[PDB]
């Protein structure tokens, strides 16, 4: 003491947060593409009319 | 990628399937009416109510 208090540094206490993946389990399909856009065609055919 | 011959083929195949299925839907509907009410009212734009 006097000039300065001596210390022991004990191990650092890091806390690495993360946002673990949950929703990306329902998005299993990956496509890397250089076309401008992606396109889907959706078709509905009711076949229950009398 | 389709030829106009093939578009026609596709649409006709679909229409045949639609017709088969519409007839079968009418059978289902008639059966339901018969089983439930013990009578069936048959009607149409081109068929008087009997």
């Amino acid at each position: 003491a006097g000039l300065y208090t001596t210390y022991q540094l004990l191990e650092v206490q890091r806390k690495l947060k993360t946002l673990p993946a949950f929703f990306l389990q329902w998005f299993p399909r990956q496509i890397n593409f250089q076309e401008d856009m992606i396109a889907f065609d959706k078709v509905i055919q009711d076949v229950t009319r009398v | 990628t389709l030829s106009i011959a093939q578009r026609r083929d596709r649409v006709i195949a679909y229409l045949l399937m639609k017709h088969r299925a519409m007839h079968e839907n009418t059978w289902e509907w008639m059966a339901a009416q018969a089983a439930q009410y013990g009578y069936v009212d048959v009607q149409g734009q081109d068929y008087p109510l009997v």
